[PDB]
């Protein structure tokens, strides 16, 4: 008819804006990950130098 | 007082007075001469019906469009058509308001200069200007950024632009537009039988074709399901009975778009001129550009096409790019409410070209700073 | 600059589906039932018509049957 | 009818689960953001006891 078309292209502008917002952010919490661990194993190789300093 | 924002277009007129939400008058630009001779005597015949009037006496005109591909090729029909704009459809004599007309890309300069010294010297309005058809659409998404694809029914161009600064290096206008469509769609049809051949049977072919074509996702299983099932065929019924039925024709009208070879274009679809043009764009704003794609103009109204340009973009563009596509339910007026905003605002007050300024340089006006 | 988005479209977003929504309900109240009464009303009319219709066709037929 | 009641269930479906995917790739974004903060700052310390190991 004419309202139900519309009720449904603004449940569908919720389902875009809200699709694209939970992609957005897992790709956040991707890179943020990536950025901890590589930090991390930037620690383990300074222990590793420091270790080989000690001895 | 008010501007007047006038969109001349190629096949539907669109204008109204400045600040509004939607145009006041929408018709189709089409003058047609009578063509039989006529036997009532004092019936009050004209010479010549313009806009909506002749689309109700199509049965006994000869319609023809004054705008063939964004350029004017018929000037007495175009001031027919712009007079009945200004007098009838609104009623505001040109003498007392600015007007605001546009204009496809790459347009012959010619057509720009007439334009401009049909409005000054025959409505002789006190100010006009020119703008490009796609910076409105951008205007009008409230964005400041993006590519805006704006496949009217004369020309289908492709406009980026980024942080306000256009690229006017990587403008690729293709002239495969609505009206293509509505002749290919004709073309298509004698192969169930229906034949439609005079000016006025266009404009049905054109009904059919907005009210049951469709753009498919996936164009090989859909012809594949079509030859096989029989859950596509819509009929639709005549301006005079003899129902007709639509079988595979429904989504091979408008997949031209994205195979312009089927109408024997060489040219690449609207999926690839748009990455094309983004190519051509600097390596630090393509991202912008990816997540920001604005459709707009008529032709992009049909039922599933943000989608199947999304995919075909999706495929061409690298993986991690993030491609959105933004097609606004009021895709039709995007240009003319960008048109309104654009007059709206008080900052660009002052780049009308006055008439004192008309009369100190000639119409060669239009190219020079007043753009 | 897109501050306005959410004042333009969160509006109508609720707004106008509501309203879009009463008017169907009134206009569906308003319309149906009252002209499938009406229908039923003028067929009652109808057939109380054609019964007159009967009778004074009969009478004239038998009176002038000569 | 049949088939507005069975888009829209759907559509709303769709937009409820990208809003809480999205949350909690958010909650995990703050989670690992914190944490890459405290791997920054130990390992600053980790930095300076090994300068003046090497001193
Ligand atoms: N709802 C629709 N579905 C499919 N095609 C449409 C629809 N509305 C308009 N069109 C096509 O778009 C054309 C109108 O485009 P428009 O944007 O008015 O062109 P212009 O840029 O000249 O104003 C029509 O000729 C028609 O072929
Ligand atoms: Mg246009």
């Amino acid at each position: 008819m004419d309202a139900i078309k519309k009720k449904m292209q603004m449940l569908k502008l919720d389902k875009e804006n809200a699709l694209d917002r939970a992609e957005q952010a897992e790709a956040d919490k991707k890179a943020a990950e990536d950025r901890s661990k590589q930090l991390e194993d930037e620690l383990v190789s300074l222990q590793k130098k420091l270790k080989g300093t000690e001895d | 007082t008010t501007a007047l924002v006038c969109d001349n277009g190629s096949g539907l007129v669109k204008a109204g007075f400045a600040g509004d939400d939607a145009p006041r008058a929408v018709f189709p630009s089409i003058v047609g001469r009578p063509r039989h001779q006529g036997v009532m005597v004092g019936m009050g015949q004209k010479d010549s019906y313009v806009g909506d009037e002749a689309q109700s006496k199509r049965g006994i005109l000869t319609l023809k469009y004054p705008i063939e591909h964004g350029i004017i090729t018929n000037w007495d029909d175009m001031e027919k058509i712009w007079h009945h704009t200004f007098y009838n459809e609104l009623r505001v004599a040109p003498e007392e308001h600015p007007t605001l007309l546009t204009e496809a890309p790459l347009n012959p300069k010619a057509n720009r200069e007439k334009m401009t010294q049909i409005m000054f010297e025959t409505f002789n309005v006190p100010a006009m200007y020119v703008a490009i058809q796609a910076v409105l659409s951008l205007y009008a998404s409230g964005r400041t950024t993006g590519i805006v694809l704006d496949s009217g029914d004369g020309v289908t161009h492709n406009v980026p632009i980024y942080e306000g600064y256009a690229l006017p290096h990587a403008i690729m206008r293709l002239d495969l537009a609505g009206r293509d469509l509505t002749d290919y769609l004709m073309k298509i049809l004698t192969e169930r039988g229906y034949s439609f051949v005079t000016t006025a049977e266009r404009e049905i072919v054109r009904d059919i074709k907005e009210k049951l074509c469709y753009v498919a996702l996936d164009f090989e299983n859909e012809m594949a399901t079509a030859a096989s099932s029989s859950s596509l065929e819509k009929s639709y019924e005549l301006p005079d009975g003899q129902v007709i039925t639509i079988g595979n024709e429904r989504f091979r009208c408008p997949e031209t778009l994205f195979q312009p070879s089927f109408i024997g274009m060489e040219s690449a679809g609207i999926h690839e001129t748009t990455y094309n043009s983004i190519m051509k764009c600097d390596i630090d704003i393509r991202k912008d550009l990816y997540a920001n794609n604005v459709l707009s103009g008529g032709t992009t109204m049909y039922p599933g096409i943000a989608d199947r340009m999304q995919k075909e973009i999706t495929a061409l563009a690298p993986s991690t790019m993030k491609i959105k596509i933004i097609a606004p339910p009021e895709r039709k007026y995007s240009v003319w409410i960008g048109g309104s905003i654009l007059a709206s605002l008080s900052t660009f007050q002052q780049m009308w070209i006055s008439k004192q300024e008309y009369d100190e340089a000639g119409p060669s006006i239009v190219h020079r700073k007043c753009f | 600059d897109f501050d306005d988005i959410h004042r333009k479209r969160m509006e109508k977003d609720l707004n106008e589906l509501q309203a879009l929504i009463e008017a169907h309900f009134e206009n569906r109240k308003k319309e149906e039932e009252e002209l499938v009464s009406l229908k039923d009303r003028i067929e009652r009319r109808r057939a109380e018509r054609a019964e007159q219709q009967r009778i004074r066709n009969e009478r004239e037929k038998e009176r002038q049957n000569r």
